[PDB]
RNA sequence: AGUGAUCUAGAAAG
RNA sequence: AAGCAGCUUUACAGAUCAAUGGCGGAGGGAGGUCAACAUCAAGAACUGUGGGCCUUUUAUUGCCUAUAGAACUUAUAACGAACAUGGUUCUUGCCUUUUACCAGAAC
């Protein structure tokens, strides 16, 4: 499946598990330890997935975006991806900005790369009133994770790089999410998702670099892309409540 | 675990839990009562063929048929000892 | 292999699923001197037959038996060869 | 034994860096 | 259990533990399935894999001894012929006795004499009473016949070494003395014991050996692969092909071959891995051959290892001193001084 | 309820006993004729198609299925009727 | 066509022969052919003078038959569907 | 004479 | 299988152009990254309806029997060939305390 039927029902691009049929079979016997152990990791992935099934509830009829489009207050358009992403990065940071103001603590200052500094050395008193939570970091650092996304877009079309640096570039940003982002520090479950990418840069790298050689340009960052997405819809209710 | 040997798992260990098999591992009396039982044997052995001829190819009496087979064994039992 | 804590290498694993174990035990019922060794009974044994090879094989699933042994040739040539054709690997078919 | 594919020594078809041809 | 599944044979043993004979590792695995799951629904220990052993003969008993409990009783052992053993595997020979005689006469080869003193077939077994007239006419041991031929099936049905069946030997009677005073319904009751004590010691003077079932089998496999098949066949023991069949129109072998069911365990597994599943077995016991284990039962001081499968050499003893020990039978193991008198049985380790 | 999937797939109610494309007291009318019964005794190695040659005399004769799901009814899976044991449908064999 | 079918679909059953010489015959049908020969045992026998006898076993010519009476169950046999 | 079995991972407040 | 006779008839031409019956016509088709409502894990497990049935009159439900139709989902059992998070309890791990966590179970 699905190459011996000639009709079917579209899927969700997350929804193609392109490296899954990899994991799921023996390993070529030369490779290295970190390769094999990352396919036994994955293999462990998916045997607990398939130990313990969710099912969905059918009386789920509320679900956002069509709940908020029977409003007058949310109307529809269509515009470029990179401009809904700036967009995106625009109004995330406002919030956040926003939020900061409210609460007075005008002596922290927010990039727009969405790392938060104090503008001075902060008394005691300041540092109990502004000292900010979980909430707002994890917010703070999945807009940081969407800014990086965003602006290799946004590089590749001012013509800066090309195609393939582009892919290489997102390949990069979803594997080191750990380096880029420091989004553990305020929920630390999701060192899973980081392990699982590193898993999968282990066998997607030693699928892809045979014959090649060292160096960057492997830009195959659909199973990682799909890593994040599947963390996004866990994240979701809780970020929410 | 494998083949009954490693840890119950790697956590909690302080170690990988890596496995590796170690490359560093005259006659008695009784005896004779064969030979005894050989001798008898023959003349019953005469005998059977006789009573078998007796009685699939000369006669249909029982009581014909053994006086004839016994006639073998009361002169081999002789013949032989 | 989850449920009997049992791991092929390649496979994955876990921490156990029953992590009690019988140090009660000591009766004479699987006493070495007992035992007849002719073959060590592998864990890919233990995991192919659960319920024979395991003493208490808790929460195991049956697993499927096997398959008919595939015979599906496959055309190597780029042109030459017809979608229909007697392959190298075959056997021949002497009888007349 | 070689990838039929390109003619080349070594690689399997999977592994082939020349597009598909039939 | 023994209801629902017809093969299935289930016994209870003096030990208090059950016993359950399959046809294979499949079939114990479903039904201790079905106990498990089904019906006992309770959690049940079982031992590692065994097999169904046999005793049997190699020579013809070295004394004819009397054996005694004032009544006595003596029989000898012999090995029947391989092609009797063959036919009779099979309920076949070439119950009426002129017909019986006439094949064991003509195609088997036998004495007129005891031809005509069958006194029973029983399980691959033959009794013969060739009991001499001199001492006990036939008209008196035909008072006994029943019981008799009882304790002789009770002899064949749990042997001296293991307490496991008899399998290949002729059993002749030298005499039975009985005594002229007590009434025989009495008698009765005392002869079937001792005729079980008298197969016994006929069969430990016969040169024992143990006999083992052998799993035929048939392995299909790609061709190019048969060297992992033959590889296999030599890494377990005791395993031979004798034939290979090039299936014609297709890339696969049929290769024909025999392995001891003891060696069995795990072979289904071993195979398909090995041949990447591009290879399958079956194993099948429906021409019932039983061979000979290597080396020798009263062998007392063999090598037998711990932990390791035992050397070649100490096969039998290991079998049978493992199986005493399991039944409870049992370090000595089997002699003949369990049965006869002492004097007797130094006499007789003197005399060799 | 009575509930028999941790065994088997069986039919408890005669409602959804399903109905044969001939007349099935026709049937049993002609069971009082001993020329006019046989009995056939499928047999085979393993994985022959015997289960698979019973599901089509089985779907031939009758009008619904309710066990049949539409990938039986395409051809992707095989129905195996009569491997209606939860350890036959597990294994993937005939065992009863 | 139907009827020759329906006579082999009658095997088993007792049937009832009429002849062109005005006998009549009723029993168990063993055997029927394509021929409209019939063969019927324990049979009920009775003679155009009304005579009435039994017999073991009978055959009887094809062309010789008027009518055979069915067993009334067969109206629903499988033979009949389009 | 050599088959394999490979735990981890950091931030806040106190 | 075509040459001829029966069924079907329709591009037609008729008797009829009346009395009939057959099939259509008395608010069209294809689509939508539109919406609402109903429904989707159960004796292998479905609803309506005619006759009979325990609730003291069997009502509408549960039972027997006759009969018409079942869309989607499912047997290497699930809407989804995909795969996240959270709560409670228990047992572990790291462990100076809580959050954040290690990873197995059950709900
Ligand atoms: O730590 P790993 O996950 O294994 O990945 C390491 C590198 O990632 P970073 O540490 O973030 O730089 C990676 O380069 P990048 O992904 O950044 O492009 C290299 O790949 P390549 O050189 O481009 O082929 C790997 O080399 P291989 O060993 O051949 O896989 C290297 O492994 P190593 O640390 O054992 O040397
Ligand atoms: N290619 C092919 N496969 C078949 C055919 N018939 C059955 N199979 C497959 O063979 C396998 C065995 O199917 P079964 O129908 O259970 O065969 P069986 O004879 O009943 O085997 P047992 O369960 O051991 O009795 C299944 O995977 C079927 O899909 C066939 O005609 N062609
Ligand atoms: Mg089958
Ligand atoms: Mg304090
Ligand atoms: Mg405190
Ligand atoms: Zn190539």
């Amino acid at each position: 499946f699905p190459f011996n039927r000639t009709k079917g029902k579209m899927v969700r691009a997350q929804d193609v598990a392109l490296a899954k049929k990899w994991f799921l079979q023996h390993p070529d016997e030369e490779y290295p330890v970190k390769v094999k152990v990352s396919y036994q990791k994955l293999l462990k992935n998916y045997v607990l997935n398939e130990l313990h099934p969710t099912l969905p509830t059918n009386h789920n009829k509320t679900k956002l975006l069509k709940s908020l489009k029977n409003t007058k207050y949310f109307q529809q358009t269509t515009i470029d991806w990179v401009e809904a992403g700036l967009q995106l990065c625009r109004q995330g940071h406002n919030m956040l900005n926003l939020l900061i103001h409210r609460k007075g603590l005008t002596y922290l200052h927010l990039d727009y790369n969405f790392n938060l500094k104090p503008t001075k050395t902060l008394t005691t008193k300041e540092r109990k009133k502004s000292r900010l939570g979980n909430s707002f970091h994890l917010m703070r650092e999945l807009l940081k994770m969407m800014k990086l996304i965003v602006d290799t877009h946004v590089q590749f079309r001012l013509g800066n790089v090309d195609a393939f640096q582009l892919a290489d570039g997102i390949h990069y940003i979803l594997n080191h999410i750990g380096q880029l982002t420091g989004i553990y520090r305020y929920k630390y479950k999701v060192m899973h998702q980081i392990r699982a990418c590193k898993d999968l840069k282990h066998i997607i790298y030693y699928k892809f670099n045979k014959n090649l050689g060292k160096g960057p340009g492997c830009g195959f960052w659909q199973p990682a892309w799909r890593v994040w997405l599947n963390f996004l819809r866990g994240t979701i209710p809780l970020l929410e409540r | 675990s494998y083949n009954g040997i490693g840890l119950k798992s790697a956590k909690g260990s302080s170690t990988s839990g890596h496995v590796q098999r170690s490359l560093a591992s005259r006659p008695l009396a009784v005896q004779k009562q064969i030979e005894t039982h050989m001798e008898k044997r023959e003349i019953e052995v005469q005998v059977s063929e006789l009573r078998d001829r007796l009685e699939e190819e000369e006669t249909l009496s029982e009581e014909q048929i053994d006086k004839k087979c016994e006639a073998l064994r009361a002169k081999l039992t002789n013949e032989w000892q | 292999g989850k449920a009997l804590n049992n791991a092929i290498p390649g496979g994955p694993k876990f921490e156990p699923l029953y992590p009690r174990e019988e140090e009660e035990d000591y009766n004479e019922f699987n006493s070495i001197d007992r035992v007849i060794f002719r073959v060590p009974i592998r864990s890919e044994y233990k995991v192919a037959f659960p319920h024979l090879y395991n003493s208490r094989p808790r929460s195991v699933r049956i697993p499927w038996y096997n398959n008919p042994v595939s015979c599906i040739i496959q055309n190597d040539e780029e042109y030459d060869t017809p979608a229909l054709f007697f392959d190298p690997s075959l056997n021949p078919i002497p009888h007349f | 034994s070689f990838c039929r594919n390109c003619g080349e020594a070594g690689h399997k078809e999977k592994d082939c860096m020349e597009k598909p041809r039939k | 259990i023994s209801k629902y599944y017809p093969g299935v044979i289930i016994k209870v043993e003096e030990s208090g533990e059950h016993v359950i004979l399959g046809n294979g590792e499949l079939y114990m695995d479903c039904l201790l399935y079905d106990l498990r799951a089904s019906y006992a629904k309770i959690e049940i220990k079982i031992s590692d894999p065994l097999t169904v052993f046999s005793e049997s003969c190699s020579n013809e008993s070295f004394a004819s001894i009397p054996v005694s409990n004032g009544l006595s009783i003596s029989v000898a052992a012999e090995p029947m012929d391989s092609k009797m053993i063959q036919d009779l595997s099979r309920n076949t020979l070439g119950d009426n006795p002129r017909k019986l005689s006439k094949i064991l006469r003509t195609e088997y080869g036998w004495d007129s004499l005891a031809s005509r003193n069958v006194w029973s077939f029983y399980n691959g077994n033959v009794l013969i009473n060739d009991t001499l007239p001199d001492e006990i006419s036939p008209e008196l041991l035909s008072k006994y016949k029943e019981q008799i031929i009882q304790g002789f099936y009770w002899a064949v049905k749990e042997g001296p070494l293991a307490e496991e069946p008899i399998y290949g030997v002729q059993y002749k009677l030298l005499s039975i003395s009985v005594p002229s005073d007590v009434n025989i319904d009495v008698m009765k009751s005392q002869i079937i014991p001792l005729m079980k004590k008298a197969c016994y010691v006929g069969l430990l003077t016969a040169i024992p050996i143990l006999l083992e079932p052998i799993y035929e089998v048939d392995i299909t496999v790609h061709a190019p692969l048969l060297p992992i098949v033959e590889e296999l066949m030599k890494k377990r023991r005791g395993s031979r092909i004798y034939k290979t069949i090039k299936v014609a129109g297709t890339p696969l072998l049929e290769v024909r071959g025999q392995v001891p069911v003891i060696e069995s365990a795990g072979f289904e597994t071993d195979l398909r891995l090995s041949t990447n599943g591009l290879g399958m077995c079956q194993l099948y016991f429906w021409h019932k051959i039983w061979r000979k284990v290597p080396g020798d039962v009263l062998d007392k001081d063999a090598f037998i290892p711990k932990l390791k499968p035992a050397p070649i050499n100490s096969l039998s003893r290991d079998f049978v001193m493992k199986t005493r020990r399991r039944k409870g039978i049992s370090n000595d193991g089997p002699t003949l001084e369990k049965y006869i008198s002492a004097e007797l049985y130094a006499q007789l380790r003197e005399n060799g | 309820r009575t509930k028999l999937q941790e065994h088997t797939i069986f039919t408890q109610l005669k409602k959804n006993i399903p109905k044969t494309r001939y007349n099935r007291d026709y049937m049993l009318s002609m069971a009082n004729i001993p020329e006019r019964i046989i009995n056939v005794g499928v047999i085979g190695p393993l994985h022959s198609g015997k289960t698979s040659l019973m599901d089509l005399l089985v779907i031939d004769s009758h009008k619904r299925i309710p066990d049949m799901s539409k990938n039986v009814e395409l051809g992707w899976k095989p129905l195996r009727y009569l491997d209606n044991l939860k350890q036959e449908i597990d294994r993937g064999l005939s065992i009863k | 066509g139907i009827p020759v079918k329906l006579l082999n679909e009658a095997q088993g059953h007792i049937v009832s022969l009429e002849l062109t010489t005005g006998a009549t015959y009723r029993g168990k049908l063993v055997e029927s052919e394509d021929s409209m020969n019939v063969q019927l045992r324990d049979v009920i026998a009775t003679e155009p003078q009304g005579a009435v006898t039994h017999m073991d076993q009978i055959f009887v010519r094809g062309s010789q038959i008027k009518f055979i009476v069915v067993p009334d169950l067969l109206k629903n046999a499988p033979l009949f569907k389009k």
